[PDB]
This record gives C-alpha cells, structure tokens and sequence, in this order.
C-alpha cells in the first residue's frame, strides 16, 4: 500500500532521472557552445567576481520607518584563482541511480488491492517525475544566477564602476641547496580585490544608437 | 520518541516449532525506523489455536545501542494474533494407537473367553497379550500436545507497549 | 562477442593498443583491456561531480557528498 | 480534566479469543479526544455468559504523555456488559465424544453378557475395549471451558473510574 | 562490532551423535571476520523433532584472544531449527522385541489351557517361559530414545545474541 | 609462472639493455639518482601560486659497490606453487556448478591482471633508475655537479 | 477526459502555459500543470486572510488563529 506508494515514487524520480540525463546527453553541444567561461576569464587565469543587482528596494521595519532606494548591488563571490574553467556539467547534470529492490511481501492478491496498488505506482510515479522538474529548475536558475553574476560584472567592469583586480609578480632566479634545485622561482601576489568605487567622477555614461 | 501503542511493519524470515524456545529475529521493512532488526522469543500457550511472539530486543542502525522496549506481534490485514499453521498434529496417531492396543486387549480375552460355546487360538494369542503394553504405553504417551510451527516467509504486524526515545 | 566475423578468426591482442588483432592484418573493433579509449558519455552512480558518497552510517535517509552538498536523489523522500 | 464516570466511544479494530491474554487496543474516535488510543487486557469470568474488557494505558497525541485513566466498556446497542460471540463452542464434541465411549462400553459388556440366554464378538471385541480408556479420557478431557473471543470489527463505549488532568 | 543479532554463514566440519556431550567446532567462512572458529557444544531437546548447538567459544585467529559471544544455529536454505538426520533409531527394535515377548507369554498360557478342549507342548514350554523375562526386560529397555547425529560437511547460519567490541 | 618463463625466455638483451658496469665510475663507485621535473605549477589556495620551469632533486646518494646490480632484483617476481584447494562448500546443482565456473573463470582473468599490474610497476621502477642514472651521467657531462672526490 | 476531441489529438503539453496542445496546431482548453491560470473564486479551509491554523494540539476544542483571533466557524459547537 504506502510501501508500494514509495516505491513508486522511487521508481518513477529514477525514470525521469534517466530521461532528463539522456536528453541532456542527447543535446550538450549548445549548451557548451553557449557557456564559455573562459571568455570571461581574466588575463591571469583568475575566476571573475559575481555580482546582483536589484532595482526598487523598499523595505518597512515598523510603523513611521520605510527606506526606499532605487538600485542595489551585491557581492555574492569575492574573485579567486582557479586552473581549469568550470562547465555546465557540475549544474546541470543531475545524478542517477536506480533502485532495484522491490521489498515486497504482501503480494496484491485481491481485486481492490491490485486497484490500490495500481493508482500508489501512478501518484508515486507522477510524484517522482514533478520532484524531478523541480530539482531541475534549481539547477537551470543556479547556473542562469552565476552567469549573470558574471555578465554583471563584466558590464560594470566595462562601466568604470568596480575595480579590477591588481597583481604582481616577484621573481626569484635559480634557488636550493646541493640536493634540490629549481630554475626560476616565480610567486603571483594580488593585492586589491575587484571592488565598487563610491566617488562621482568615476561614473562613465554611454549612450546607444 | 515513539507514541505508546501504535502499529508498525515487520517481516520475519527465521522459522521456528514450539519445541525448543530460541531467539527469533525479524527486519523492519518501513516506518519511521529503516535497517532495524527485532530478536525475542514466543511463549507456549496452553491451547494451541494461536501463537504470539515475545519481541523485546530492538536493534537500531546508525548508532552503537541497543535499547529493550517490548513489543508482540498481530496478524496483518487480519487484526488478531494467531498462528497461520497446521494445528492437528498429534490427535489422530495417539487416538489410533489406543485404539488398536485396546481391540488387540479385547480380541484376546473375548475370543479367548467364547472357547465354551488353532489358528483362531493364534490370533487370540498374539492380540491377548501385545494389546496389554501397548495400552499402558498409548495411556503413557497420550500426553503429549499437538504442535505448532511457524514459517520462514510470514510478514507481521507489530504493537507497542512502552515509549522509546 | 563474435569480432572476427567473415575473417580468419582473432589473431592476439595488441594491449598497448587494447584492441584485437584479428588473422587477417586488421584492428578489431572489439577491445581486449579496459585501458583502452572507451567513447563513453553517460554514467550512473549517484554524489556525482560532487565528494562521493560520504562513509558515516546515518539511520535516517539524509545521504550528503564529501563536498557537502546533499543527495536529495540518492535520499530517501518521506 | 475529566469527569468522574462519564462516557467516551472508540473503535475497537484487533480481534482475539479468550485463550491467550495480552495487549489489546481500540481508537477514542469522537468527542474533545482525538487521536488518542487506549491499550489493555480482559479477564477470565467464571461462567462465559459475559466478558468485560480492562482498559487502563491510554495515550494521547500532541505531547509525548501515556496517563494511566483504567476504565471499562459496554456494548453499543445494548447498554450491558456482555460480549457479541458465540458461547456454545465446547459443549457438544466433548459430551458426544463421553457418550459414543460410554456406548461402546456399554456394548462390549452386555453383548458379552448375552450369550447365555463371530463377527458380532469382533464387535463385542471392539466395543468393549476400545469403551474404557476414551471414556476416562473424556473424564479426563470433560473440563476444557468455553471461551469468548471479540471481533475485528466492533466499536464500542467506554465508561470513566477516575479523573485525569 | 557486531549488530544485536545479525546473520552469518559457517561450515561445519565435525560431526557427532547426540549420545555424549563434546566439545565442537565451526568455521565461518565469509563476511569480515575471516578464518574464524567457534567451539561450544549441544544440549539435548526433550522431542527428537529438532537440534541445536550451544556456540559460545569464539577463537578469531592472530591474536591470543578467546571472546565468548553465545550463538546459535539454523538450517541453511531453509531457515528453520530442525536437525537433518534420523528420529527413528531405536522405534522397531523395541517395539518388535515387546511384542513378541508379550506373543510368546501368550502362546504358552493359551495353548496350555487348551489341553483341556509333545512338540506342540514343547512349544508351550518354550514360548511359555521365555515370553516373561523377555517381556519385563523389555519394559526395562523401553525408555531408550531415538538419537540425531549432525553431518561432518554440512554449513550452517549463525545468529548472534549480544554484541562484541 | 608463464611471465617467469617469458622473462627466462629472453635473456640476453635484457642485460644487453641493462648493463650497470658501463655506468660505475674509476673508484668502483655506484653512481647517485637524479630527478628532473619540468614546467612546475603549484597552487594551496586563493592568492597562493608558485611556478617555475625546471627542478632538480637527489634522490639516492652514491655509494661503494661490490657487484654491479641487474635486472635479476627488479624484474622477477616471485613463484610459491600452491597445490591446495580446500573444499568447504561444496556444488550440488547444475546452477551450483555453472557458478562455480563463472566465478573461477573471473577470479582467473582478475589474477592475470593483478599480476601484470605487478610486473608493470616493478618495470616503471628499474626504468625510473636507470633514468636516474642516465640523468647524473648527463649532468655531470654538463657541468651540473661536483664529482666525488675521494683520498686514499 | 477526451480534450482534442473531433481533432488530431494531443500533442504535448506545453508546459510554458501549462496547456495540452492537439495535433492540429491549437490550444485545447484543458490544463495539464497546476502552474497555469485558472479562475479561483471559492477556496475553504480555516482562518482565511488570518495566520492560519495554529498547528498546536489545543485542550479547548475550538481553533484559534495564529494572529490569536479565534476561529468560531471551524469551532465545534455547544
């Protein structure tokens, strides 16, 4: 009854499970085509910031308190370094078992309760396809959040409104002992982090055609 | 925390007579609790129309516990607490046996006694005397119970007695 | 199973290729070791591109990835 | 709070014979209780004209609590304290089963008798042996009780003893 | 650490009658605790319908250790308590031994008292007083029961009781 | 057994590759190992990156030597001839026996390939010193290390 | 439950309108989503435009909304 309701369930989410990954399978080549971090990746290999922007923010604390501003910006993730670039696998893939452990001991043997049984593996199958669109939607808004924090960024890079980031190099020629060596010891220091800048001037404006 | 009396699901594997009492050891299949296993013992009852299950030594995964709340055991879909086994074990072989050592008793003596009014001496012979220790035997061994026992591939409902944590 | 089919038969594997060299002076496309240059795209398993599946014991359904992230899929719904 | 003996309904849904006491469980289905259960045991009378039900562990949802309020029961429909079964079980096989041995005594011995004034000795043969050891049986056998058992299906009223908080 | 109760495989290797208590042992042959041997020993049921083995003695081998967790047994593949071996040893023999004892009293007091309405005499001498003492040794050697023997190649399952560190 | 045969089977060349005597130098002194790494990066976490081109590292000093080594120490592996297979449980169905079959079938072919396993990685081993000893000679040749200097 | 009735039969369900599509390129009026526009003008359910239920096992039998207004209609009677 509810234990063939689960499993059900169980059945039905891995069903759909192996249908979004083969279609996923079936159709990559757009989606690596479209997300190319790399194009956003600095000079020295270095993961851009993520930025957010919200526009009308008017909050209340009580009676007589109301703040309302036009524009907000946030920084979600302060820049790292990074050695490869990210893809869309690590999103939007999702992971895929199946259970094949069918516990049953109370066989349906009556009338009625094939019925029963019939309509639990139909809400448990339909229940595990729905989970699975919603899993899936949080995959596909997570990967849309961190590509516009990458666009937004690179928009206001392009505004002259954010710093970006500063490094230096310090070099030190062949280093060790007797026993071990090395060539040309090279050390890559940054020191400011991209950050927003508050004065006048430094706003830019552009205009389209 | 589990409420005082509610119903859960067990399935047992490990077939038992009620000859020797022993542990017996069923696996939680649903509920609240998953991976659980169940090990206690039967009584033997009186009359032999049912058979409920001792089970008090409840062993949970995860953690290293083993806690020791009783709990008996319901036929499911069926609500009572009785035995799904042959139950007619020993009725007719003791009844046959006193039977046939009574008529061995009194083929000998009747026969024997209507020699008034060899082969027939014979039979009288052999009745009249085997009937007689086989009868003392049949009224010595007519005492023992008819059994029963359950089966390796039984689910089973289960009650509650006392709450846990 | 049957590689060298309307040929001589299989002659040997070349294991530094990992595949079948049948009689007849040819690559089969049957491969003999698993190191060889599998075209495989999809998987099973579950904590995929993730930690793993972490090895604590927990009694409930809640299975997390050595990375941290949680295995709603591989975890039991109740 | 509850009052000193006021009435309460609930559903009883396990069933069992009198045979085997034990834990048995009805469901408090209206008034302010709800969710609630109660588990108990019966008692044996002497005579099995009637059976009362004692119920004294109930337990009530919402907290993690088991009071102790012990309370009895009557029939719905019937504002008495009887059981809805069967009391005829074990008359009829056990007093058939004294008076075929005693027929087969009876035969054995005054068709032996009647000679004075083959196959008929066979049966005086078997009749009067096979009499006298199933007619102490049946003496032995004659005091087995009539038992009660209650029904899967049967809700029921609870009369109150004392109060709880 | 072993779960409360759990199941694993063994092989057991020597055999022996259940006529004289005996140290024996067993070997699990798979799971994590590998080349390991249990000796313990057996205890007679009142019914020949079953047996089981007393298994205590755990030697894990490496270390010198000797932990004593209590377990018993089950018939593998078929998860139940009985014994594979022989109930009916010695039923015949004093069965055929009594009766025949009891037949020969009866030949000779029967064929004696038929001199009224050499060899044939000689036959009653014979049957006549050899039937007696035959008889009540033959009462004296009835008690004997009917032994189980366990198989020197035969695994088992072992069930656990408490748990080890 | 069949590799142990293989490796008996070509004798010659292999010490006609690996010759050690040609290498010791005029004071019957084994030569050291050495270990070249190229194009080095490294990273511990954000803002922490070390990259250079080439390392060096002396793995094993040089010592005085008897004998000059050969691939006997590398190459063979060793052969215990078991000839007991104990039988505890033991086949009685065709499925029992097909079983049987299947599964010493792949513990057959999983042993074949543990023991090339073996044989591969004590193959990495002698080419990794020998690669250790061409290194020195070549860095010597090149101006790269002091030569042992040794009074009598 | 026959939506494309008399026409080429469903499609697919589009599920950016959460609509079933027939065969022949139309919208059937039937849904197939819960996220689709309906016309809702008649809910039930307890303390509406108020917290809600007040999930506590209460001793009194009547049901008091979150916000503390007491929900008499939902209340049993005496």
């Amino acid at each position: 009854k509810e234990t063939a309701l689960s499993v059900g369930a169980q059945a039905g989410l891995a069903w759909r499970a192996k249908i979004i990954d083969e279609q996923l399978n079936k159709q990559a080549r757009n989606l690596d085509a479209i997300y190319d971090f790399n194009s956003l990746v600095l000079e020295h290999n270095i993961l851009p910031p993520v930025l957010l922007e919200g526009r009308n923010t008017l909050n209340l604390a009580d009676a007589q308190s109301i703040r309302i501003s036009d524009r907000t910006y946030k920084v979600a993730k302060q820049a790292h370094f990074i050695t490869t670039p990210p893809t869309w696998r690590q999103y939007l893939w999702m992971d895929y078992v199946k259970p094949e452990a069918p516990n049953v001991t109370l066989l349906p043997k009556t009338k009625a309760e094939k019925e029963i049984w019939c309509i639990y593996t139909e809400r448990g199958w339909k229940n595990g396809i729905d989970q699975a669109n919603t899993i899936l939607e949080e995959n596909i808004a997570r990967i849309k959040e961190d590509f516009g924090g990458m666009i937004l960024y690179r928009k206001l890079l392009a505004m002259n409104m954010v710093s970006p980031p500063y490094v230096s190099h310090t070099d030190l020629g062949v280093t060790g002992d007797g026993s071990e060596i090395h060539i040309d010891d090279r050390v890559l220091r940054i020191t400011a982090l991209p950050e927003l800048n508050v004065n006048s001037a430094e706003w830019r404006a552009a205009v389209a055609k | 925390i589990i409420k005082t009396g509610d119903i859960m699901f067990a399935v047992l594997d490990t077939s038992v007579n009620s000859d020797e009492p022993g542990p017996i050891l069923a696996t939680i299949v649903t509920g609240k609790l998953k991976g659980s296993k169940l090990i206690g013992s039967f009584n033997l009852p009186s009359n032999a129309d049912k058979m409920v299950i001792t089970f008090n030594t409840m062993s949970i995964p995860g953690a290293e516990k083993t806690i020791s709340i009783s709990a008996y055991a319901i036929d499911p879909n069926t609500a009572r607490t009785a035995l799904a086994s042959r139950t007619n074990h020993h009725y007719l072989m003791r009844y046959g046996s006193l039977f046939a050592s009574s008529f061995l008793q009194g083929f000998g003596n009747a026969f024997q006694s209507a020699n008034t009014t060899s082969t027939l001496e014979n039979a009288v012979i052999g009745l009249a005397t085997v009937g007689k220790a086989w009868s003392q035997q049949a009224q010595q061994l007519f005492n023992t119970p008819t059994t029963v026992e359950v089966y390796s591939g039984t689910g089973l409902g289960i009650l509650f007695t006392q709450d846990v944590t | 199973d049957g590689c060298c089919s309307k040929m001589g038969g299989i002659n040997y594997c070349d294991s530094s290729a990992g595949r079948l060299v049948c009689n007849n002076g040819f690559y089969s496309t049957c491969y003999c070791t698993r190191h060889a240059v599998m075209d495989l795209q999809f998987l099973m398993g579950c904590c995929l591109w993730h930690g793993g599946v972490y090895p604590q014991l927990n009694s409930s359904g809640l299975v997390v990835c050595n990375d941290g992230y949680v295995s709603e899929e591989c975890s039991l719904q109740k």
